[PDB]
RNA sequence: CGCGACCUCAGAUCAGACGUGGCGACCCGCUGAAUUUAAGCAUAUUAGUCAGCGGAGGAAAAGAAACUAACCAGGAUUCCCUCAGUAACGGCGAGUGAACAGGGAAGAGCCCAGCGCCGAAUCCCCGCCCCGCGGCGGGGCGCGGGAAAUGUGGCGUACGG
RNA sequence: UAGCGGCCCCCGGCGCGCCGGGCCCGGGUCUUCCCGGAGUCGGGUUGCUUGGGAAUGCAGCCCAAAGCGGGUGGUAAACU
RNA sequence: CACGGUGAAGAGACAUGAGAGGUGUAGAAUAAGUGGGAGGCCCGGGCCGCCGGUGAAAUACCACUACUCUGAUCGUUUUUUCACUGACCCGGUGAGGCGGGGGGGCGAGCCGGGCUCUCGCUUCUGGCGCCAAGCGCCCGGCCGGCCGGGCGCGACCCGCUCCGGGGACAGUGCCAGGUGGG
């Protein structure tokens, strides 16, 4: 997409903030719409947008990790949970789905994605849980802030998505850099070029 | 034919539009250039329409 | 200047303004005779591109020519020979209709030299060409040092020997590997030089 | 159906605007060969012992000093022999903001300068006495052409039949109208 | 209505010029066969030849790359030697058939339009005087007439300006 | 006939000199601007032509341009 | 295919864009799937839920699109019909009264008057018919008289094709198939 009309859209919603003055927490989003790709057919695109600002104020995160993910996690204030604690979660598929539905997206260590398909593989992708691996550097400080808001553009049984980006309190040029990342990643991820779109509503939430 | 080609590109029959432009102007390179500048002027009209 | 605007606007012949003007003017020139004096160039920038200067001595003669190929003028379509020469209908003239316009204008006004010519309109039955002619004995042309190649007797009837632009385009002349058959000055010169036998004295 | 780029030359200045413009133009006429030869003599008898403002004539001069922004008013004749000499020129003047008017008579417009015909003239500057006069001309002219150009650009000419065919249609359609009045009685 | 511009188009035994026609060995533009060969013949060949038509000059045409090349690159055109009876075309038959590079003969380059700036600075013609006057030209004077702003001249052209 | 043999005319070409008029002109360095020929190229088709072979050139007809573009780079075509 | 246009309907293509129905239940119903969400709306309080409850995806909050249907007006093109004329064509003429608008004589129905249509002055005979009478308004020459001109009605005005007849079809240009002992 071009950037001039996207500038016009972000100016009209930066001055459409005064139309709303939000209190259900200040965050906006955008939509993406596609025209003639069959929702039941192949060439399904499935990718992750790395985003650098995370303009979503309360991103809900937890970690699922082994030893040496204890003390640094307690000092960064993210709750830590062990393999026998996942056995405690596995003692019923009652509470674990509710905690994973209250939380948005997880991340987990190397050897616990080995144990997440015990009997709970199809239980956990029922709520869309593929926990993302850490590394051997063992520094999750702001790397979790980077892994969050990596928006999954995924094709499923109908032809549209919506992406959670933005608050007008942040700076405009970085916000349009975020929407630029989203739109050029999806235009590259599509089977054809930017002709496949209908429009873009980078609007307020409410 | 230029009006008919932007009318094809509005409905986003881009492959048939390029074939029709090839049948009109001749060489495929000139056809690609013609379709690109028709996409440019049609994008100019669309970016004029929102303001 | 205005001439680049005029030139780029003559380039957009399928536009509405040009289609209207070509239709209206083509009707006008179809209403007149096949060879008539034009008081000024219809295409001023095109004329001055081809060599016109708005001064005394340059005249414009506008020509109507009939379109199509050259039907072979044999009685009842019978060319009495081998079937490779039985063609009557779909044959073509080796020179262009523009050069036909120049030679008609020159052979009428034989006291004038054909400089160049250009296209001004057509329909299905006629092509219309404006030919620039020059009077080599007018004193403006006779006393301008920049224009007196035409005063010399070697430039009598350039349009009949193909020395004009539309005349030289039909001869196959040019530089390079596409024009090996006109090395010399012509197809004539190349054929003569290649189909000769150099019998030397001492061999 | 005349295209609007040609049809815009059929809409002109009226008599009052034309006479007020010509009255201004009669004072900025370029000097003839006589009052240039004697102007040479008058310069020589004082320098051998600034140029006042003039009208710029012709499509090339006027086109060049319109795209240079240097024009302040431009008058274009309605009736040039190929109209393509000037059919671009209202569009050019509108984009570069130059006040343009279309005047009847290239014969009059080339009687301004001392010739037979001229396509267009242009006021580049005027004296301080006539600056208010050019202001009143420009404020009259710009309300007809430069501000109305987006309406002018889509207004097509011609498409009006013969009076005999218009009369035949009028009789037929009034018969249909009176019969439609007879429908309800 | 009438007068005057302009445009377009007429008329004149108006003033001054120019073309026609001939020759045609050589040259340029078209048009263009068949005999012949293929042991027949139709594509091919003859042949872009003869015949036909138009236009010249003491030469014509061509000519300063919308080129050759693929190199350590050359450098308008024309002509000679070689390329070469070769690449290639061909009922792949009969037959046809170049080009570049190389060595020479010659050797020369340049100009517009366009883009721009300079009070159209430009051109033609008639009157008078002086000169020269058998290639009608030079200087000056004309409140002499036209052309030309629908673009003349000066600078300037791809090697850049 | 031979001869850098003679004589007399004529027509040039070649030098210097005078009058009038014209022309009152450049190279380098840096900065700022500007730059191009369209029913033409090109495509299809037809016919002729060429050694030019999926088309060498020309022409008719139809389509019909662009400007970091176009043409060529001897096998049609796409990407670079 | 081109020259080759104008308008109005019929038949399509359903593009800009308006409205709209979703059942293996579970659960606030009837969640078409998905991104994300800790505190709107209504004006400190109130409202289901995000959570409980819990099924094949858990629904607050705002979202995009869809699947299909329907209407709307500019889908914009294509196609058929009906018309138009300005290209083109044909005919007639010494391109002689074409088309409207008047104004006038009749008729039709109403109260001297408005409106629709119509007509425009030649048929009793093998004559003749032009080159204006008449009326009105001006102008001139000789002392109201004579002589001698001009304009306007008579012979209405306005126009954009001479008048008709066809017409985007004949036709012509270039290709394509058929036919073709001419
Ligand atoms: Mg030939
Ligand atoms: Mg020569
Ligand atoms: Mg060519
Ligand atoms: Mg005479
Ligand atoms: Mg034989
Ligand atoms: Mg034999
Ligand atoms: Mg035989
Ligand atoms: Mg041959
Ligand atoms: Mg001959
Ligand atoms: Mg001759
Ligand atoms: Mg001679
Ligand atoms: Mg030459
Ligand atoms: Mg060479
Ligand atoms: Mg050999
Ligand atoms: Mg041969
Ligand atoms: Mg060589
Ligand atoms: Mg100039
Ligand atoms: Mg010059
Ligand atoms: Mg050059
Ligand atoms: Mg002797
Ligand atoms: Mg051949
Ligand atoms: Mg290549
Ligand atoms: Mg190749
Ligand atoms: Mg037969
Ligand atoms: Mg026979």
């Amino acid at each position: 997409v071009s950037r001039d009309t996207l500038y016009e859209a972000v100016r009209e919603v930066l001055h459409g903030n005064q139309r709303k003055r939000r209190k259900f927490l200040e965050t906006v989003e955008l939509q993406i719409s596609l025209k003639n790709y069959d929702p039941q057919k192949d060439k399904r695109f499935s990718g992750t947008v790395r985003l650098k600002s995370t303009p979503r104020p309360k991103f809900s995160v937890c970690v699922l990790g082994d030893q040496q993910h204890c003390d640094e996690a307690k000092a960064v204030d993210i709750p830590h949970m062990d393999i026998e604690a996942l056995k405690k979660l596995n003692k019923n598929k009652k509470l674990v789905k509710k905690l994973a539905k209250k939380y948005d997206a997880f991340l987990a260590s190397e050897s616990l994605i080995k144990q997440i398909p015990r009997i709970l593989g199809p239980g956990l992708n029922k709520a869309g849980k593929f926990p993302s691996l850490l590394t051997h550097n063992e520094n999750m400080v702001a790397k979790v802030d980077e892994v969050k808001s990596t928006i999954k553009f995924q094709m499923k049984k109908v032809l549209c998505l919506a992406v959670a980006v933005g608050h007008v309190k942040m700076t405009d040029d970085e916000l349009v850099y975020n929407i630029h990342l989203a739109v050029n990643f999806l235009v590259s991820l599509l089977k054809k070029n930017w002709q496949n779109v209908r429009a873009l509503y980078i609007k307020s939430t409410m | 034919y230029e009006r008919r080609a932007m009318e094809l590109l509005k409905v986003s029959k881009d492959k048939r539009a390029l074939k029709f432009i090839k049948k009109r102007v001749g060489t495929h390179i000139r056809a690609k250039r013609k379709r690109e500048e028709l996409s440019s002027v049609l994008a100019a009209m669309r970016k004029a329409a929102a303001k | 200047g205005a001439y680049k605007y005029i030139q780029e606007l003559w380039r957009k012949k399928q536009s509405d303004v040009m289609r209207f003007l070509l239709r209206v003017r083509c009707w006008q020139y179809r209403q007149l005779s096949a060879l008539h004096r034009a008081p000024r160039p219809t295409r001023p920038d095109k004329a001055r591109r081809l060599g016109y200067k708005a001064k005394q001595g340059y005249v414009i003669y506008r020509i109507r020519v009939r379109r199509g190929g050259r039907k072979r003028p044999v009685p009842k379509g019978a060319t009495y020979g081998k079937p490779v020469h039985h063609g009557v209908n779909q044959l073509k003239f080796a020179r262009s209709l523009q050069s036909v316009a120049e030679e008609r204008a020159g052979r009428h006004c034989g006291a004038l030299r054909v400089l160049n010519s250009y296209w001004v309109g057509e329909d299905s039955t006629y092509k219309f060409f404006e030919v620039i002619l020059i009077d080599p004995f007018h004193k403006a042309i006779r006393r301008n040092p920049d224009t007196q190649w035409i005063t010399k007797p070697v430039h009598k009837h350039r349009e009949m020997r193909g020395l004009t632009s539309a005349g030289r385009k039909s001869r196959g002349l040019g530089k390079g590997h596409k024009f090996h058959h006109t090395i010399g000055g012509s197809r004539r010169a190349a054929w003569r030089r290649r189909n000769t036998l150099q019998l030397h004295r001492y061999r | 159906k005349v295209p609007p780029a040609i049809n815009q030359f059929t809409q002109v200045l009226d008599r009052q605007t034309a006479t007020q413009l010509l009255k201004l133009a009669h004072k900025y006429r370029p000097e003839t060969k006589q009052e240039k030869k004697q102007r040479l003599l008058a310069r020589a008898e004082k320098k051998a012992a600034k140029r006042p403002p003039v009208l710029r004539a012709g499509v090339n001069t006027v086109t060049t000093l319109v795209e240079n922004k240097k024009a302040q008013l431009v008058v274009i004749a309605h009736d040039v022999d190929p109209i393509e000499l000037v059919v671009f020129l209202p569009a050019l003047c509108r984009k570069m903001g130059v006040p343009y008017c279309i005047l009847k008579g290239k014969a009059r417009l080339g009687r301004l300068v001392h010739r037979k015909t001229c396509t267009t003239v242009a006021f580049t500057q005027v004296n301080s006495e006539d600056k208010g006069a050019l202001a009143k001309l420009v404020e009259a002219i710009r309300t007809n052409y430069n501000d109305r150009y987006d309406e002018i650009r889509r207004h097509w000419g011609g498409n009006v039949l013969g009076p005999k065919s218009v009369a035949r249609i009028a009789k037929l359609e009034k018969a249909k109208a009176k019969e439609l009045a007879t429908k309800l009685g």
